């Protein structure tokens, strides 16, 4: 079984970044103003580490 | 994307010494840097993540350091099994990798032993002549082969390749092939390969006369 | 124990598609993303894409329009496809497990064995094997060289041994070169005692699996 690896909680602090590409992909980020995990549309490329596939993953990581 | 630059393509090292490999990012990447080890024929292995965390089971002689744009992998006590290529990686906007740093063993200078092989009659039957020059077991890696046909300097009609450092004596070897048509090969007599290397006080030439 | 096993043909004709299956074990695709990375002498390691546990994909923008990544969780399989390959897509292609579950921003801890992809229109062809024997040596040289030239085969790789594997000391088998013709050529040499040349035999054993060509070539003096 796979041991837990150390996580970088500063990854929750970036602004949401849709990136430059034009796909329509639902992702989640921790919003440092509202202090809540929120949905945003990701274009499929680039961005930053404040990008989670599901709300619960964002909540587990960031709240 | 972010460019990761490893300024040292090759480092000469000694077993038991400390070795430090540097990597610079084209702009700040915070701590999101990993290091990988790779040997020929094998896939990368993960050593370090988030700049300074050793991955599961990695020997504690490996340390990662750095933040922002400058990162360093340090081996405190080089083991033979650590001779390998090492790559840094950042993962901010997306993963990008450095160019690699290959560790090699430092040893004394060794001149090449030079051999030249004429084309075989079997090959000539079929229209092509390959002449081969072997530079055997030399150190360091930098070496130069010049082909001459009846004293004419050849340019553009040879290809060469080099072996990795030898696991037993830490030398390199090199093979160069001059390719001519059978018609051209039969138009000339003297086939020579001239080798320049640091271990040779002056260039060495090995030759044969087509026929003889 | 984590494993990623790749399958799929690596020879791709110009502008055709590449398809690779990554079959994983020791972890679930329901918990981890799987990355695709390639490695070439010219461009080094280049990341292409990742498929996260719920099927969402992040792409390298330079490849996004010709990449298709799918998976079958129940079968522990990820399917990589890249369209319209060009000569500069020749590389080793890897799948690799995300180190940190379903999270962006860390590393790739377990890698597949790789798929060597060649983009070329050359026809598959076994090698001709020619002897490498010098015209002369000095009577004062206690060591002599010989070899085999393994010429005009496609695609990579070939394996060469000497004396059916019994002769390993002094052997150098060189990286192949790609010739103008689109075919590869490689040399394998060995140095041996000069006094052995009259009384011992030296045979190079060549195997080119893509063409099912095996040749055993005895080399004289």
């Amino acid at each position: 079984e796979l041991p837990p690896l150390k996580l970088m909680h500063s990854f929750c602090a970036f602004k949401a970044d849709d990136g430059p590409c034009k796909a329509i992909m639902k992702r989640f980020f921790f919003n440092i103003f509202t202090r809540q995990c929120e949905e945003f549309i990701y274009g499929g490329c680039e961005g930053n580490q404040n990008r989670f596939e599901s709300l619960e993953e964002c909540k587990k990581m960031c709240t | 994307g972010i460019v990761m630059t490893q300024s040292q393509k090759f480092m000469s090292t000694t077993v038991g010494d400390r070795v430090s490999i540097t990597c610079k990012a084209s702009q700040s990447v915070g701590p999101a840097v990993a290091w990988y080890q790779q040997k020929p024929g094998q896939s990368p292995k993960l050593l370090i993540y988030s700049a300074s965390n050793r991955y599961t089971g990695v020997p504690d002689r490996f340390t990662g350091s750095g933040s922002g744009a400058d990162f360093t992998l340090t081996i405190s006590n080089l083991h033979s099994e650590d001779l390998a290529d090492y790559f840094c990686q950042q993962y901010t906007s997306y993963p990008t990798f450095g160019g690699g740093t290959k560790l090699e063993i430092k040893r004394t200078v060794a001149a090449p032993s030079v051999f030249i092989f004429p084309p075989s009659d079997e090959q000539l039957k079929s229209g092509t002549a390959s002449v081969v020059c072997l530079l055997n077991n030399f150190y360091p890696r930098e070496a130069k082969v010049q082909w001459k046909v009846d004293n004419a300097l050849q340019s553009g009609n040879s290809q060469e390749s080099v072996t990795e450092q030898d696991s037993k004596d830490s030398t390199y070897s090199l093979s160069s092939t001059l390719t001519l048509s059978k018609a051209d090969y039969e138009k000339h007599k003297v086939y020579a390969c001239e080798v320049t290397h640091q271990g040779l006080s002056s260039p060495v030439t090995k030759s044969f006369n087509r026929g003889e | 124990q984590v494993q990623l096993k790749q399958s799929g043909p690596g020879l791709v004709q110009p502008s055709q598609s590449l398809s690779i299956t990554c079959t994983v074990s020791g972890f679930s695709l329901t918990n981890y993303g799987v990355h695709w990375v390639r490695q070439s002498p010219g461009k080094g390691l280049e990341w292409l894409a990742v498929i996260w546990r719920g099927g969402s994909i992040d792409y390298n923008a330079a490849f996004m329009s010709r990449l298709s990544i799918t998976k079958d969780n129940s079968k522990s399989q990820v399917f990589f496809k890249m369209n319209s390959l060009q000569a500069d897509d020749t590389a080793i292609y890897y799948c690799a497990k995300n180190s940190h579950g379903n999270y962006v921003g860390y590393a790739m801890d377990y890698w597949g064995q790789g798929t060597s992809v060649t983009v070329s229109s050359a026809s598959t062809k076994g090698p001709s094997v020619f002897p490498l024997a010098p015209c002369s040596r000095s009577t004062s040289e206690s060591t002599a060289a010989l070899g085999c030239l393994v010429k005009d085969y496609f695609p990579e790789p070939v394996t060469v041994s000497w004396n059916s594997g019994a002769l390993t000391s002094g052997v150098h088998t060189f990286p192949a070169v790609l010739q103008s013709s689109g075919l590869y050529s490689l040399s394998s040499v060995v140095t041996v005692p000069s006094s052995s040349l009259g009384t011992k035999t030296y045979t190079c054993n060549v195997d080119h699996k893509p063409s099912n060509t095996k040749v055993d070539k005895r080399v004289e003096s």
